[PDB]
């Protein structure tokens, strides 16, 4: 908005406070939220 | 019988039982078909009978491979048949009112109710 | 790190660019382009999809070396022991 | 109707112990030999030993030395534990097998050309659609050949597909996930975890140049922003099952999942009458 | 003799196949009878309870996504953050 | 044999488990003293269970 560049061609999301202000294309990828966690480690034979 | 396993399988087993009996016999006959036949069957149903003993190295590698054989075969039988005891049908059930069964039934699902009662209020006093 | 739970705000990405501007339609038409004619999936199985190791649920792993010690480890010291009592054997046999 | 593992007798047990216990069975044989030594051969005692770690099947003659005695013991302890193992993993793995779809997608060799397979992969869509100028433009030869088997409904597609008259279907994503998850059961699944090709989307067609536009789309993504748009979803485009790592069942073991066993004792058959063949010129000579 | 009887009651148990002899009596020929049922008993319970064992995974949390009760009532000894100034932030401001 | 060790493989994994006491009349809380172990359960005071 400042003039300083002309195209944000980069992982930018769509919603509503930005939608007001620019002009989004079509998009080229979907995709949601999701939430990532660490896993633990599983077991093993003990003693055979 | 035939549960865990085919036909075709046993008829399979079968030839291939009698073509190696032919093989051990052939083999040893050219450098005893009775026993030959009977160590097979002995060693594949794991019988004591048979006191036939191979003579040639390569009728000891036939006896050693056929041992490996029936005794994956039995093994195979076994976890297969033991697998089939437990996973069963999923048997899907309603989970209660938020199945989207009951939301829109078109024709092969009807559920009813005891005309006049304190559940029919219920469900008209919702929109 | 493995990834759980199911997808919720699900809006796209795109290309952001000033209100007034020659480019839209063009921009627009060009990408909707790309898509159907299958540029996307090409770029997509070689910088976002080429597969590492998997995670699963169960995965039922093989039985590996893990559990030698204690059965071939008692095998080397039950022959070891076997010689011992041979020599033991041999010894009293002499005597008795 | 089955699930897919030729490799099923050999995926326990990883071809790493094996040679170990075969080592074992030479040197076990080797260090008996040599207590024997203070009517005897290797051949008896590889013979019986090879014979009592499968199962005991092979009825072999028992050595009399008081230290071979320990030996056996400790060799039947060892095969005992061996065997139980081994059935209990190969139960274990029957148990947690899975299933994959036969075709890996839209660019596949069983898609590209059939006419050099087995009876032809019957497949077809409704035409008068977008599917239809899709497929067209990018594959014109599939579109050549696909002109014969087209329906007019997606429920008679459906109807037909269920009782195997053909075997495959080709439609818009989003009605074909809801006919998955609303059916007589959900033995109809899409081939790949999820898979979309071409993903496009939906959208409310306006006429051109309207001072429309705006409005609308500022509503719809506000729609999308308030969260009143996922319970929209779970009510009226939600399923009954789900086609997850589902792995119902197999049954019958048919060849196509064992004919691994009998190559093998048909090659080792093959390789010992061979080398027996050829013995007998060397031992001519 | 007190050699063959130890020889066949361990044979029996291991299946090792080795021992000369048999029982006389015809009680014996009972004890021997309940002997093998015990062998064949235990070693069905020994396999039955790894092929048990080498099955059952022990669960986890998992979370299940933002409908999950960890999530929407915090306590001290969970904590989970996202990259401040994103549409993420904004997705959980605008709410009630 | 097959079948039997099929069987018990199968039934073993079913197993679920019994809760260690019926409920409140049965005889350990009744008679809490005959007991070899030390039975033992506490309650707050000033409540309503209690009294």
């Amino acid at each position: 908005l400042s003039g300083q560049a002309d195209m944000i061609v980069a992982p930018l999301t769509i919603n509503n406070e930005r939608a007001q202000y620019i002009e989004f294309s079509k998009p080229f990828k979907y995709q949601g939220l999701t939430i990532l966690v660490k896993k633990e480690i599983p077991r093993s034979t003990l003693d055979s | 019988f035939m549960n865990p396993f085919q036909s075709t399988l046993w008829l399979l087993v079968g030839l291939s039982v009698h073509v190696v009996a032919v093989m051990l016999y052939l083999l040893d006959r050219f450098s005893t078909l009775s026993s030959a036949m009977w160590f097979s069957w002995g060693v594949l149903l794991n019988s004591g009978i048979g006191e036939g003993a191979p003579r040639s190295f390569s009728a000891r590698i036939l006896g050693m491979v056929w041992a490996g054989f029936a005794m994956i075969i039995v093994a195979s039988y076994t976890a297969n048949l033991a697998a089939f005891l437990v996973l069963d049908r999923p048997e899907e059930r309603i989970t209660g009112i938020n199945d989207p069964r009951l939301r829109n039934p078109s024709d092969k699902f009807i559920y009813a109710t005891v005309k006049q009662s304190s559940v029919d209020i219920y469900f008209r006093r919702q929109v | 790190l493995v990834t759980t739970g199911e997808l919720f705000f699900r809006s796209g990405f795109g290309i952001g660019m000033r209100k007034d501007s020659p480019w839209k339609q063009q921009v627009s038409l060009s990408i909707l382009k790309s898509h159907e004619n299958g540029f996307m999936e090409d770029l997509d199985k070689t910088w976002v999809r080429y597969q590492e190791c998997d995670s699963r649920s169960n995965a039922p792993a093989t039985l590996t070396f893990e559990n030698m010690a204690g059965v071939f480890m008692i095998v080397a010291g039950g022959i070891v022991a076997g010689i011992f009592l041979i020599f033991i054997e041999i010894a009293y046999k002499s005597r008795a | 109707n089955g699930t897919v593992s030729p490799s099923a007798f050999l995926e326990p047990f990883s071809a790493d112990v094996w040679v170990m216990m075969f080592v074992m069975l030479l040197i076990v044989s080797a260090v008996a030999v040599f207590v024997f030594e203070y009517s005897f051969t290797i051949g008896k005692a590889i013979w019986l030993l090879w014979g009592l770690v499968f199962n005991n099947s092979v009825p072999v003659q028992n050595p009399k030395g008081t230290t071979s005695k320990i030996m056996v013991s400790v060799w039947a302890f060892f095969a005992v534990i061996f065997l139980a193992s081994y059935t209990a993993n190969l139960a274990a793995f029957m148990i947690q097998e899975e299933y994959v779809d036969q075709v890996s997608g839209l660019s596949d060799k069983k898609f590209q050309r059939p006419n050099d397979f087995s009876p032809p992969f019957r497949f077809g869509t409704v035409p008068n659609g977008s599917t239809e100028r899709n497929i067209r433009n990018n594959y014109a030869e599939m579109h050549a050949y696909m002109g014969k088997f087209n329906q007019r409904g997606v429920d008679d597609a459906l109807l037909s597909l269920k009782t195997g008259k053909l075997d495959a279907f080709i439609y818009d994503a989003a009605v074909l996930n809801y006919m998955a998850g609303r059916d007589e059961g959900c033995k109809l699944v899409t081939i790949g975890s999820g898979k979309v090709f071409a993903s496009t989307g939906y959208g409310i067609a306006i006429q051109k140049d309207s001072g429309w536009k705006r409005q609308v789309d500022l509503a719809i993504l506000q729609l999308f922003g308030d969260g009143e748009m996922e319970e929209l979803e779970a009510l009226w485009l939600t399923g009954i099952c789900h086609n997850e790592k589902n792995e119902v069942m197999s049954s019958q073991l048919d060849i196509d999942n064992m004919a691994g066993v009998f190559y093998m004792l048909g090659a080792a058959m093959a390789l010992s009458l061979i080398t027996f063949i050829s013995e007998h010129l060397f031992y001519w000579q």
